[PDB]
């Protein structure tokens, strides 16, 4: 019965970025491609979803690592899996 | 599966086990970089059985004490209400005999088919022809290229450009 | 990953742009079409049970008298002794 | 959707709709109220005992 | 008895709606996070699940456990039957201690 | 309990060059995707993988049978084997169920069914 | 109506190469584990040279597969081993067999023993001697 | 049969002379009168018998069995005419009269007035059943099952010959089952076993035992244009009652030797229904449960002493319209999908909605739901064959466990979706797909509200 | 819409989070401890109780348990 629109998925994405405390709020918006400070293998690649793991979380499979790399590509499918956006 | 995500994909349960056998909210969350201090032992080094001890000791102590019966993501290849909305389960192109007088309902609807049908109708003078050309003989996934060099139509036209939503 | 930068934003140019067309309510396209066309608590409360109470009854009484044996009641478990009788106790 | 009289959260605590707690804490009162016959009057047992038939002969 | 349950399952189900879906006793949190109604009777049916102080089925539960006492059994079966009633109260406190007590834990937009 | 069911084992280096293995797959799912999508097809593909399945399975045992062991010949353990145990049994009821039934009585005076 | 390679023949060393992949590709050059020599058990016609049984087994449980249909829901091209079987059973377990369930049962085998004595609530034990004695002693007086 | 035989004769000169695309709606608009007139003058009483004109008629009064037998020439004209008409007119007429013409040796079979007209008409048959075999089928293993599906039914049906002719010079003349008065028992001997073996097994042949059953699965299996003769060869099988006429009479002192043909066919019961939950062809997936439950009147004939006659007349045409129906819901659902393979069948239940009770209503009958004609039929047999020795519930009883699980594998197989392909099967199961799919249900779950009608004697 | 705008939280109850301060001999430090301590704090500290949850405070306990008796008593 709730709806939903394109406008918070942009803001929880974005707030969870100055959730943690290794990235401060002047990292760019939608697309700081994680390396500009991502690090380093391990825990910049699955850590980065793992705050959303327990928010969103919908078990997130194994194809979803090497995509999220542009944060703007992060984006892109959810809109794709839980039935969104017209 | 290369030995670089060899660990990732371990990676992501070694947590997500974990929460399910926790109580507290901060129960898990106090045993985070602790989970994660005996995960940053070894760094940087090589990528033989010098570092494949990594692992190769991981079953133990994963494997044994694995999630009893653990949290599943209700939406997910297993757990309740996974693949429940199937009473609906949208039969999309089931339009096709109507005998009308039941077509008169959505007339605008049935106006918008006709004409998506084209790009489905008149698509193979294109993209079948680049497709002798593009696969060179038997080769891997056969994903097309990725804007079909001028318009990508699609190649997956259009039961994966139009498929099924969900409700 | 390079590859898929050309793929799937062109994706959302053909799922999302059918499922722009998806969403469709023009002028309410259901016609439906031709044609036409509390307090009570009368007259669908009655129609519902005193009729068959009058049906049900009337294969009853037309009944036991009919088979040669009607319900078979039981005994008026008496401690005392009075009712259509006469017999006392102490 | 048509109606949103119950608004969704960010966890800020949505309230009750203020009548649904009279309705909640009036069915405490009838339960410990009948908690009357439970004590008053309702014993543990009651039957009478033994006291202890040793003296038979 | 067949006034507990039905009470129970639709008791429940005002919560399984209320969070769309988890059906866990993982993941819940307190009682009163806007639920006054539906947490003030489950602690009268999982109060009536403990073994009856006055409520219910007193005259139910209580006259067949004391109708055991004098009887020729097993001599292991009040040694079944009687254990067994101590292991129903922590079913009681078991969802008051995962959905009715602790502190707020689920996936937001309550 | 049925089993093991080796989930997980050593690769990195027994033979390397194993790969393309999935260019026989992906060979196969080039061949359909270019058939299932067509704008006129109204039917099913015949995919053969079910006629060889079907096909060897109802016809092609009896060409094949050739008695040459006695693992097949191990059938008169199994067809002929029960049906004699039935047979063992049955006459040994309505036998002493017989003798009972004459010698003596055991039913009672209200068994007029039967 | 396919002729060629209809189905099996009698094998299973009939110059295996030439069956998979002539058809039925269960092999790729005869060295796949599934090339189609296992006729496990000859004299037996069942399974034949076969591009059929002995193969890796227990269980496609549609699972995530994401490749495209995989498993069982969306049919895969050629990938039919033995079925009839698998569309309902899965994968191991957490522990292994230590069956102790024969053993839940064996507590109350050991209580079978206590089925022997009776259950007499007044009075207890007394067990020593014969003072007990479950029944009544003289007559009226 | 007054005449019974003389206007359904008269349907034959009425096809050909007909006209054109007519030929169909000819042929079905008469041939439902018959039905009144069927029931018209049948169904009389009642003590102590009907016998009814001459040598030519003893009315099939204590079971009547042959108001079934006449439902189908129009029941199975709307069936056949799915994948027939590409041919021509002139081979259309020619199956509308062969089929007339099974119909005319059925009707003076089943009452037949004695022993030695049964058989001419019980071999009278199989002439015109082989016809619709061979021509009319699919590709190829039609021809050696028309070959298994003779020298089975005549290398048995011979040595009946050699006994009845031996019966007519020994002892008066059988001509009638009413000078049957006089009858000399028959004792334990080394030629009175094979008067009694000779004639029985052929009666085997045709309603199976579990051995020699070997030509069932070949004719159902490979089976004319929509199950077009095989609602007739369900009906002919259960058409080898005649062991109800014999066996109670003439010889009716031997079940010295019943025992091996109990045992075979009370063990082979509980495996020939387990044998079939890995089939993988639909109507070869019907044609097992056509062995199973029709074998338990075999062990309901040779165990004697009625509350067993209650059931197993009940029996006879209990599946007499489940499993034509059977047949007709994959007669159907053939048209769309062009295989019989179980596993391409699916992604259905979504897509015709409204034969989804035609499904179940089929398999709540095995399943039996007591208030039908099926269990007030095995619930006598159960309670019979408990008076035998009691150790029988045991298999009987594993019997209606594994159908149970048998019956609803082939419902929960469309039960499921997604359907991956198929841009044909749109055909929303038109108004006679439902139309010759009902009248069987119709009468089924009607009987059930006074079934004194089906009964023996008894 | 946008009520949980950053700068917010900014740990200053919320005593689970002093399991953070613990692991000062340990050290990991900085990242991160926003996401369990998202409705750890605020009002949410309410928690209802012991026993006195399921007698709901005792609230009615005796209310008109001794109201009722009693009169007349002659
Ligand atoms: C505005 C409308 C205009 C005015 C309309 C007229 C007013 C209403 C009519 C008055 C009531 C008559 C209705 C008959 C049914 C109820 C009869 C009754 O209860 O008393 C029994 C009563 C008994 O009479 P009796 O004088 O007491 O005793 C004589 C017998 O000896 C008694 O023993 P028996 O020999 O009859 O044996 C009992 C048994 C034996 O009968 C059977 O079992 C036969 C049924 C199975 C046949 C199987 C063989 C097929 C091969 O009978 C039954 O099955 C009773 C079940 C209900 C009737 C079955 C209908 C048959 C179909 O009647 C009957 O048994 C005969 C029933 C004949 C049925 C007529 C068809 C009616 C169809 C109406 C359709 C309406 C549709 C409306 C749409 C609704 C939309 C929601
Ligand atoms: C096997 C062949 C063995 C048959 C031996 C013949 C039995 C016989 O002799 O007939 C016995 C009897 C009449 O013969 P008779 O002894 O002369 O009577 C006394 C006259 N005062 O009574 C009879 O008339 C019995 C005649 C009918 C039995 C003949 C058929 C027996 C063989 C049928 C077996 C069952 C089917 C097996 C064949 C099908 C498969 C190939």
């Amino acid at each position: 019965a709730p709806p939903l629109t394109l406008e918070g998925i942009k803001d929880r994405v974005l707030y969870v970025l100055k959730l943690y405390d290794k990235i401060d709020p002047e990292k760019l918006s939608v697309n700081s491609h994680f390396m500009k400070d991502l690090g380093l293998d391990s825990l910049d690649q699955v850590e980065i979803i793992m705050a959303m793991e327990d928010e969103f979380g919908f078990e997130i499979p194994d194809i979803d690592a090497e995509k999220l790399m542009c944060p703007q590509e992060i984006v892109d499918y959810i809109a794709d899996k839980k039935d969104v956006y017209e | 599966l290369t030995h670089q995500q060899k660990v990732l994909r371990l990676y992501k349960r070694a947590l997500r086990h974990l929460e399910s056998w926790c109580i507290h909210r901060d129960k898990y969350r106090y045993f985070a970089c602790l989970l994660r201090a005996r995960f940053d032992e070894h760094k940087n080094e090589k990528d033989m059985v010098k570092a494949t001890q990594l692992l190769r000791e991981a079953e133990e102590e994963f494997w044994h004490g694995q999630h009893p019966q653990p949290y599943i993501f209700p939406e997910s290849p297993g757990g309740t209400s996974y693949e429940r909305y199937e009473c609906y389960k949208v039969p999309e192109w089931c339009l096709d005999d109507w005998h009308p007088s039941e077509k008169a309902m959505y007339p605008d609807y049935f106006a918008k088919r006709e004409q998506w049908k084209k790009l489905r109708r008149e698509s193979w003078e294109r993209e079948v022809k680049q497709l002798q050309e593009e696969t060179p003989v038997g080769g891997p996934r056969t994903e097309a290229l990725p804007p079909a060099r001028k318009q990508g139509d699609l190649p997956p036209l259009w039961w994966h450009i139009v498929t099924r939503p969900r409700e | 990953t390079p590859e898929e930068k050309l793929r799937l934003q062109q994706l959302r140019e053909l799922r999302r742009r059918w499922l722009k067309d998806q969403e469709l309510s023009p002028r309410e396209p259901v016609l439906p079409p031709q044609r036409v066309s509390t307090y009570r608590h009368s007259i669908f409360a009655f129609t519902h049970v005193l009729i068959p109470v009058w049906i049900i009854h009337y294969y009853l009484k037309y009944h036991v008298t009919t088979k040669p044996y009607t319900i078979v009641e039981k005994k008026p478990r008496i401690f005392p002794g009075d009712t259509i009788l006469e017999t006392g106790e102490v | 959707g048509g109606g949103a009289h119950i608004e969704p959260r960010y966890r800020q605590f949505p309230q009750l709709t203020r009548s649904q707690v009279i309705q909640a804490e009036f069915f405490s009162a009838t339960m410990w109220f009948w908690i009357l016959w439970r004590f008053w009057h309702d014993s543990d047992a009651v039957l009478g005992h033994f006291p202890y038939p040793d003296p038979s002969q | 008895h067949a006034f507990f349950k039905a009470m129970l399952f639709m008791c429940s189900g005002s919560i399984i709606h209320s969070l769309n879906d988890e059906q866990d006793i993982r993941k819940m949190g307190g009682l009163f996070k806007a639920m006054p109604f539906t947490t003030t009777a489950l602690i009268v049916g999982s109060l009536a699940l403990t073994g009856m102080p006055f409520l219910t089925g007193f005259y139910s539960k209580d006259l067949i456990i004391e109708a055991a006492n004098t009887s020729y059994t097993n001599a292991w079966a009040l040694l079944m039957t009687l254990i067994a009633t101590s292991f129903t109260a922590i079913y009681s406190t078991r969802i008051i201690f995962f959905a009715l007590l602790g502190q707020p834990r689920f996936p937001t937009l309550v | 309990t049925t089993l093991d069911p080796a989930e997980y084992d050593i690769s990195s280096e027994t033979r390397k060059a194993q790969a393309e293995r999935l260019a026989i797959r992906s060979r196969l799912k080039r061949e359909y995707q270019l058939q299932y999508y067509d704008p006129s097809r109204r039917g099913v593909i015949e995919d053969p993988a079910l006629v060889r399945w079907t096909y060897a399975r109802s016809a092609n045992i009896y060409p094949n049978f050739r008695p040459n062991t006695k693992t097949s010949l191990l059938g008169a353990l199994f067809g002929i084997g029960p049906l004699v145990f039935w047979y063992y049994v049955f006459k040994t009821d309505r036998d002493r169920k017989e003798k009972l039934i004459q010698e003596g009585k055991l039913d009672r005076t209200f068994n007029i069914s039967y | 109506a396919s002729h060629i390679t209809k189905d099996m023949l009698p094998g299973p060393y009939p110059k295996t190469p030439e069956e998979r992949a002539a058809a039925a590709k269960k092999y790729n050059m005869r060295v796949e584990d599934y090339e189609p020599y296992p006729d496990d058990g000859t004299g037996y016609g069942d399974y034949p040279k076969l591009p059929d049984r002995s193969q890796q087994e227990r269980d496609p449980w549609y699972d995530w597969d994401h490749p495209d249909l995989r498993l069982n829901w969306g049919e895969p091209m050629h990938w039919d081993l033995d079925m009839y079987i698998r569309n309902r059973v899965d994968t191991s377990p957490t522990p292994v067999n230590w069956n102790l369930m024969c053993k839940h049962l064996f507590g109350f085998v050991a209580f079978m023993l206590f089925m022997f004595w009776v259950g007499e609530t007044y009075p207890a034990y007394q067990p020593v001697g014969p003072k007990q004695y479950p029944y009544n002693n003289l007559y009226l007086e | 049969m007054l005449k019974y035989i003389i206007p359904t004769i008269m349907l034959m000169p009425l096809t050909w002379l007909s006209k054109n695309n007519m030929i169909w709606v000819n042929s079905t608009a008469h041939s439902l009168l018959i039905s009144f007139t069927s029931l018209l003058l049948m169904n009389q009483f009642g003590d102590n018998s009907l016998n009814f004109s001459l040598l030519f008629f003893s009315d099939s009064l204590s079971t009547p069995l042959l108001i079934l037998t006449m439902w189908l020439l129009p029941l199975m004209l709307m069936a056949s005419q799915h994948h027939l008409s590409k041919e021509n007119l002139t081979r259309k007429k020619l199956f509308i009269t062969m089929l007339i013409s099974l119909q005319l040796f059925l009707i003076m079979t089943f009452t037949a007035m004695e022993l030695i007209l049964f058989y001419i008409l019980f071999e009278a048959t199989l002439v015109p059943t082989l016809i619709i075999i061979t021509r009319w089928g699919n590709q190829t293993e039609r021809l050696n099952a028309g070959l298994y599906f003779l020298f089975y039914t005549l290398a048995g049906s011979l040595p009946l010959l050699v006994a009845l002719i031996y019966i007519q010079n020994t002892v008066g003349s059988l001509n009638f089952l009413m000078l049957q008065y006089w009858v000399q028992p028959v004792h334990n001997s080394w030629s009175n076993v094979f008067m009694w073996l000779a004639c029985m097994m052929a009666f085997m042949v045709k309603m199976p035992l579990y051995g020699l059953h070997l030509w069932l699965p070949k004719a159902h299996v490979e089976a004319p244009i929509a199950g077009s003769m095989v609602l007739a060869a369900v009906l002919l099988k259960l058409g080898g009652y005649g062991m109800l006429r014999i066996t109670l009479i003439l010889n009716p002192m031997t079940d010295f030797m019943a025992y091996p043909f109990i045992m075979l066919s009370l063990w082979g019961m509980i495996m020939t229904s387990s044998i079939c939950l890995r089939q993988t062809d639909l109507k070869s997936l019907i044609a097992y449960s056509s062995v199973s439950h029709m074998a338990l009147v075999i062990v309901a004939i040779l165990i004697q002493t009625p509350w067993s006659y209650m059931g197993a007349t009940a029996l006879m045409i209990a599946h007499g319209l489940t499993s034509s129906m059977l047949f007709c819901l994959a007669n159907s659902n053939y048209e769309r999908i062009h295989s019989r393979t179980m596993i391409l069948a699916r992604g259905l239940q979504t897509l015709l909605p409204l034969m989804a009770t035609w499904w179940l209503l089929a398999s709540l009958t095995n399943l039996a739901l007591p208030p039908t004609i099926n269990l007030i039929g095995e619930l006598f047999v159960v309670m019979s064959t408990f008076s035998w020795s009691n150790i029988t519930i045991i298999l009987m009883g594993v019997n209606m466990v594994i159908t149970a699980l048998y019956s609803l594998y082939m419902l929960i197989m469309t039960q499921r979706g997604k359907y991956t392909y198929h841009i044909n099967n749109i055909s929303p199961s038109f108004t006679r797909e439902n139309a010759l799919m009902s009248l069987h249900i119709l009468p089924l779950l009607l009987l059930t509200l006074n079934p004194k009608i089906i009964l023996g004697p008894l | 819409m946008e009520l949980p705008d950053y700068k917010q939280w900014k740990i200053e109850g919320t005593p689970l989070e002093t399991v953070q301060e613990k692991l000062a001999a340990r050290g990991l430090r900085d990242p991160w401890g926003r996401n369990e301590a998202w409705r750890y704090m605020g009002g949410f500290a309410n928690n209802v109780s012991f026993v006195g949850a399921l007698l709901k405070g005792f609230k009615w306990g005796f209310a008109a348990f001794v109201v009722a008796i009693g009169a007349e008593y002659y």
